[PDB]
This record gives structure tokens, C-alpha cells and sequence, in this order.
């Protein structure tokens, strides 16, 4: 059975608890994903210094929590529906959302042209001594291509953590190497749900390295660092808007996946734009872009971001799922454990931009019954940041999003 | 810039 | 025999007369054309100082020294005696030590070859010379030939005796054409009559695009402070980037803005708000200007420069005369026997007119705006040097490899 081709009934969804048409459904989900994206980004932004970098794949995070939702129940299940906005999809049963998410993934990673590389790989890691519910296992593999791999958490938390991080590294051409922090997984860890996404496109209009020059970049509080600024001249869908904010779209070969840069007018702060960000605000801009001859200056760079998702998500609505008391994930383990709750969830993203094109990768790991690690951190605030989006146009999906502030690498 | 002279 | 690749021996000048320039007191280019470039500039600067001095501080000024040097160098071909000498002195051709007046022309052809390379370049720099004589007169064969061989000037016969006006309309049409319509009615109605036998004309036309773009989106209205102590609204172009710059004497700022191709650029001289431009002009010596140019160093700065159109026209007779060119204009003293054959050897220049045009803006086009600029990930030094041209300043458009001043002027009022 191939879900991509299959129809609603052809796939026996048997979720334990509960709370063109396939195309308009998929779309509505893309909107739901977008909603979660900009909202999560704002919360994430409030936890960081306006001059720090921020990179993440909302899609990855949405996928890992959808996967997790397959065993959710009660409020836990409901809260999951609302926090990720799946509850805005014209449906009735919380279980139907999964079918369309599969449809989306299908269109996102399965195409003939493949002008640009965009792959995804999901997987589950359960303790070698437990008996996992068979429906949950079979449905996760079917809907999300996520097989359940055995791991000895009880006797080898570390072996396992390294094992998972390595599996992630393999699916991210080695750009994501430590999604899971050192002590995040312990003897009580029951399961770790993981998502990975890897992208690599070529500029439809590449830059000449001959036109790339070094340029002193001044960090807000401090001195400078050399930066490689690329230079190109040509026609691009562009648009200067309110308060002098510029919106520039850089399409990759194929035009199905593009990179949108957003920058405030010089001396005007970016924080104001972020606080007004919204799927519609963004759509508004995207609709106002016009073909125009322009000169584009843009740095050659790479940024890496990593963090816990627990904090942000709780503030957004996900409370139960992380509570050892209120969490309700009955549909996962059939026999072996019964008090399942998410101890933490980590994400890690990578973005590199050069003359040939761009490369991005991400991963989300939802750790069940592990040790809740205290929020990590790596501050190096820079200056004058611009927003970035790597989206798939036909599917209206924000694959990656972020704020580039330190073009010094 | 465009300039001419005669 | 192509003059651009010819050896001096392949081009016989057979001049009617000769003058020996008295005894005096790099970079992979030709020694002689380099010296001629220096000469043209000495004339350029000097003549500009004179012209500006006779002009009110609130007036814009624009002209082409190269155009003038070329025309008179063309006229020198038939000059003799004191007319020949003065020509060599005023236009500083005599400062190319121990070189004879006829050798100047060979060097001038070589300078023109480089200048109007016409190669697969980006900026357009063209030139056109032409002699308009009366159909009834019989011009010197050597004069005719050399004017063509060295300066590419053909000899088109006109009927000044019967149809002077029709002849004037012909000349004007030619110049308008050679200047993409920017230079019209060069020759005044009054001028050109039944006694007119020769009208020598040189045209220079240039159009380039900025190598560093001035996005129209960033242009805004700002006050310009004229010499009369008043202000006016100007269109200010704005950008930040690296340009060859240098802070010289008494806080005067010198900035070079290159056009696509790097071969030609625009140099601006902006005195500190305190110092009046008249002073900088009075001190702008040929050797001083040269020092400044050599001191330019690439540097990150902010540029504030207005859009503007300048149209200047004037007679060169008076200025040139105060500078030493007298005989040429004297019906009694002029010596131009090498121009018209058989008699009429007491031929003199009745008048000499210059007309120049200059337009500066973002895209180079007078149309609306169709371009923009996006600079992502830039954070410059908060203490970067700033160049704000909201007061009178000097302007030059030069050919760097040769160090030739093609045009020059003063922007005393860019307002509308
Ligand atoms: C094996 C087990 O624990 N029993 C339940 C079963 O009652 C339910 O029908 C199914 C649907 O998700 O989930 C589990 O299999
Ligand atoms: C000016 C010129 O063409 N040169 C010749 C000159 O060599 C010769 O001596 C003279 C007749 O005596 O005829 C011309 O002037
Ligand atoms: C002052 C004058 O008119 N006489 C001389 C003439 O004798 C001489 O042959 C000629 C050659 O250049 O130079 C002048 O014309
Ligand atoms: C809070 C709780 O455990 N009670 C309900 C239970 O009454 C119901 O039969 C079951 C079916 O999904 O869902 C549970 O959430
Ligand atoms: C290029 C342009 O538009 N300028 C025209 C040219 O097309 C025409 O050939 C010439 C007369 O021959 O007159 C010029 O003014
Ligand atoms: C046609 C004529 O008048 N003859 C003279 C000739 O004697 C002189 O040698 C030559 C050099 O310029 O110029 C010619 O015009």
C-alpha cells in the first residue's frame, strides 16, 4: 500500500483516541503548518537577543509532533491539535489530519523533475525490552515512513543517544550531528520520535565568485570580522514596502522552491517586522512582488542553530504532553510502561549559502520519559539581521525560516 | 551620466 | 596605412611652417601620448580657472577641454608664424620639449585612437570632426588630407555665399546628430554669412552607467546651499560603498565614481562647508589637481550626490585672447596660409563657440525608475567617512588610463 496514491478508506487508521478535495485539504494543512511556523518563531524570538541568529525548520517540528500525536489522548491529544493548528483543517476526526500530512509529504519529497534536492526521513527508537503497540507501530511506518528501531536505553542511554544522532547525521549529509544533548536520554527513556529534512538547491541565477568581495562587518557591541559578500545584477521578483522594508525572492532551479529574504530599512529595527509576521502578512508581500532589474549584495555564509522546544511550546499551549502527571500517550506501549510523557524535544538546523546555491538541514527529536535537560545556549549577537524563508511555492509550505545576523562565520 | 560638446 | 598602428615615419605632415618647442624646465603607456595628455590638462585647468573667474559663483559651468584642444589643434595645421607660436603656447603643446609643432599632430592621433577605442566596451565615448568649407573656395590639398588622416575630419562643401542660413542649418543638423540630439544650434544665427569660408567643428559624445548603482528608491529631496547664502531643493542620490577617495588640503574632499568599464570615471571636488569654491578654483593648479588624483585610495563611505542637468554655451574668443591667443583673431596679424590654397592667406578666425551638455542621475536614462538595490547582511563602521554634496562642487569626467580630462565643470546649482 502506497499512501501517496491511496484514498481515505484505503488506509485503516486505527488511532486509539479521537477529538479537488484532498488537494484543498492538504492546502488547509499547509496553512495550519504556516500558522504554527510564524507563531513559534515569535516565541522563539522573544527568548533570544534581537542580534542573534535563528534558524529552524517549522515543518520538521510539525512532523515530529504529528508523529507523536499518533499515540496521544485526552487533553494531550487535543492540545496537540490546537498548538500545531491541525484543528483548523476542515475535518472532524483528529486522526484524519495524518492522512493529508502524508499527502503533503508525498508532494514535497516525491517528484519526477527533482531540479532541487529535498528529502525527509522519519524514524522511531524504542527500548529493546518493551512491547510496542502494533497498530501505532504499523501506522507510524505507513503514514510517516517511520520504522521503530530497537535501542537499549535501560542499559545504554549514551550508546543510544550517539546512535540516534548518528542516524540523523546520515540523513542530513552530516550537517546535523548532535540534535540530542548529552544527558537528555537516560535509563527511563521509553521512546524517541525523530524527523529529519535535507535540502539543497542551485540558484536559478547563480553568483559569480569573481564578483565576491571581503567587507568589514561590524558587530553591534564590538569590532568587526571579515565577510564574503556576493554580488549579482539581474531581474528578480522584488518589492520595497511599508517603512522601507524590502522583500526579495531568490528562486532555485525549477522555481518550485525559493528563498525569500526580508530586510527592514537601514537603522529601522527588525523586531517590529517579526512582531507583525503572519502567514497572511507574508502572503500579502509575496503577492506584491514584481519582476525588477536590481543589484543583489548577499553574504556567503552558514549558520547553525540548536535548542530545546519545551519552553516555547508550553507557552503556546502544549502543557500536558510534558507533564509526568497529566500526559496521556496510551497508544504507544502495549505492555512494559504506562506513564508516558515527553521529557523534552530538541531541534537543530543548518543553513549554508554561496554562489552555487543553498544548503539546509534540520531535525526534531521528541524524547519520551528521558531526563529533562536544562536549556542549552550559545550567544554571539551580531547586527543588522534579515529574515530568511525557504519555501515550496506550489504547496505553500515554509520548509525553513530564520534570521541571519552573523554573516561572519 | 550623459555628456556632449561641440 | 592605419594611423593607429603607424610609425611616425609612415605619416608625412608636410606642414607649411614649423615651430620648435623650447627646452623644458608612467605605466606601460606611450611616453608621447602621455605628455600630450598632460598638455591638454594644463590647458584644461588653466582655461577653466579663467572661465570660472569671469563667471558668477552661482552659475553652473560645463565644457569639454579636449573638444577645444582638438579644434584648435586642427586649426594649427594651417597656422604659421606668430599665430602658430601662440597656438602652441596657449594650448601648452610647446611643453612637450624640443618637439616640433608638426609632431604634436601625430601624438594627437595616437591619443584619439586610445580614447575612442570603440572596443567591446561598456561605456560609449565617441568623437566626430568635420570641416565645412565654401564650395567655391579651393582648400589646400595637404590641409584637406591631413585633417582627414589625423583627425578624421572630412571636407563637406557648403554654399555660404548664396545660402549661408541653409548652410548653418546643415552644420547644426550634423552636430545634433553626432551628439544624439543633446547639442543643437551650436552656431548662432548671426554668425555664418556670405563672407564665411570655413567652419571647423569638433563633437564629443559620452554616455556611461554607474559601476556602483544609485538606487532610485533611495533618492530624496534635500537642501542645496548656493553661493548667495540661500538654499534650494535638490534631488539627492544616495549609496554606501567603496570608492577611491582622499581628504586633501583644508578639508576638501575628492571622490572618484567609476562608470561600467573602469576606463572612464567621474571625479568630484567638494570643499568643506566653510571654504568657498572660488578659493579651491583659484588654487586648482594643474600640478595640484594631479597630486590629488594620485592620492586617491579605495575607501568605504556614504555618498550624497544630486541628480542634475547642465547646459552651457559661450564664446571662447575673449578667454583665449586674455590667455595669449591674439594673432589668430586679428584680421591684420593672423597667419593661416596653409588652409586655403591660392590667395586669401590673411584668413583669420572671426569667432569660436563652445556648447556643452551634461546629465547625471541613477540609471542614466531620463525615463522613470525600473531598478532597485538589495544589500543583505551589511554592517558598516558607524564612523565611516561621509561625502554630502549639497554645496557647489567641481566635476570632471576622465579617461584614467590616459589621464585625459574629457569634460569638466562646476555644479553651483543642481536645483529645479
Ligand atoms: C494492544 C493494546 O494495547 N490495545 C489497544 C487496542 O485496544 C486499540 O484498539 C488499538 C487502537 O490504537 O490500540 C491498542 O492496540
Ligand atoms: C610646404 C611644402 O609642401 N614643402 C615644399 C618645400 O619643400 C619646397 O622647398 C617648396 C618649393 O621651394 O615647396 C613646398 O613649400
Ligand atoms: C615673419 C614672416 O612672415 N616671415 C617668415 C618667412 O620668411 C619664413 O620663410 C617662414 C617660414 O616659417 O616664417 C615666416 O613666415
Ligand atoms: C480522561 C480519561 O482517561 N477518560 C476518557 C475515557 O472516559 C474515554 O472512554 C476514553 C476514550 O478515548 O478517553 C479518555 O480520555
Ligand atoms: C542611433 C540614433 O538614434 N541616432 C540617429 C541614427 O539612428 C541615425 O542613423 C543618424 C543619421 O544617420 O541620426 C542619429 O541621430
Ligand atoms: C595648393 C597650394 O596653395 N600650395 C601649397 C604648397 O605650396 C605647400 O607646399 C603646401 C604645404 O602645406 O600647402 C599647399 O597648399
Amino acid at each position: 500500500v502506497d499512501i501517496c496514491t491511496a484514498k481515505p478508506r484505503d488506509i485503516p487508521m486505527n488511532p486509539m483516541c479521537i477529538y479537488e478535495a484532498t488537494n484543498r485539504r492538504v492546502w488547509e494543512l499547509s496553512k495550519a503548518n504556516s500558522r504554527f511556523a510564524t507563531t513559534f518563531y515569535q516565541h522563539l524570538a522573544d527568548s533570544k537577543n534581537d542580534n542573534d541568529n535563528i534558524f529552524l525548520s517549522p515543518l520538521s517540528i510539525s512532523t515530529a509532533f504529528a508523529m507523536t500525536k499518533l499515540g496521544a489522548c485526552n487533553d494531550t491529544l487535543q492540545q496537540l491539535m490546537e498548538v500545531f493548528k491541525f484543528d483548523t483543517i476542515s475535518e472532524k476526526t483528529s486522526d484524519q489530519i495524518h492522512f493529508f500530512f502524508a499527502k503533503l509529504n508525498c508532494r514535497l519529497y516525491r517528484k519526477a523533475n527533482k531540479s532541487s534536492k529535498l528529502v525527509s526521513a522519519n524514524r522511531l527508537f524504542g527500548d529493546k525490552s518493551l512491547t510496542f503497540n502494533e497498530t501505532y507501530q504499523d501506522i507510524s511506518e505507513l503514514v510517516y515512513g517511520a520504522k521503530l528501531q530497537p535501542l537499549d536505553f535501560k542499559e545504554n542511554a549514551e550508546q543510544s543517544r550517539a546512535a540516534i544522532n548518528k542516524w540523523v547525521s546520515n540523513k542530513t549529509e552530516g550537517r546535523i550531528t548532535d540534535v540530542i544533548p548529552s544527558e537528555a536520554i537516560n535509563e527511563l527513556t521509553v521512546l524517541v520520535l525523530v524527523n529529519t529534512i535535507y535540502f539543497k538547491g542551485l540558484w536559478k541565477s547563480k553568483f559569480s565568485p569573481e564578483n565576491t568581495r571581503k567587507e568589514l562587518f561590524y558587530k553591534a557591541d564590538g569590532e568587526s570580522c571579515s565577510a564574503s559578500m556576493m554580488y549579482q545584477e539581474g531581474k528578480f521578483r522584488y518589492r520595497r514596502v511599508a517603512e522601507g522594508t524590502q522583500v526579495l525572492e531568490l528562486p532555485f532551479k525549477g522555481d518550485d522552491i525559493t528563498m525569500v529574504l526580508i530586510l527592514p530599512k537601514p537603522e529601522k529595527s527588525l523586531a517590529k517586522v517579526e512582531k507583525e509576521l503572519t502567514p497572511e502578512v507574508l502572503q500579502e508581500w509575496l503577492d506584491e512582488l514584481e519582476e525588477m532589474m536590481l543589484v543583489v549584495h548577499m553574504p556567503r555564509f552558514r549558520i547553525e542553530d540548536g535548542f530545546s522546544l519545551k519552553e516555547q511550546l508550553q507557552d503556546m499551549g502544549l502543557v500536558d504532553l510534558f507533564s509526568p502527571e497529566k500526559s496521556k500517550l496510551p497508544g504507544i506501549v502495549a505492555e512494559g510502561r504506562d506513564d508516558l510523557y515527553v521529557s523534552d524535544a530538541f531541534h537543530k538546523a543548518f543553513l549554508e549559502v554561496n554562489e552555487e546555491g543553498s544548503e539546509a538541514a534540520a531535525s526534531t527529536a521528541v524524547v519520551i520519559a528521558g531526563r529533562s535537560l536544562n536549556p542549552n545556549r550559545v550567544t554571539f549577537k551580531a547586527n543588522r539581521p534579515f529574515l530568511v524563508f525557504i519555501r515550496e511555492v506550489p504547496l505553500n509550505t515554509i520548509i525553513f525560516m530564520g534570521r541571519v545576523a552573523n554573516p561572519c562565520v | 551620466s550623459e555628456a556632449a560638446a561641440s
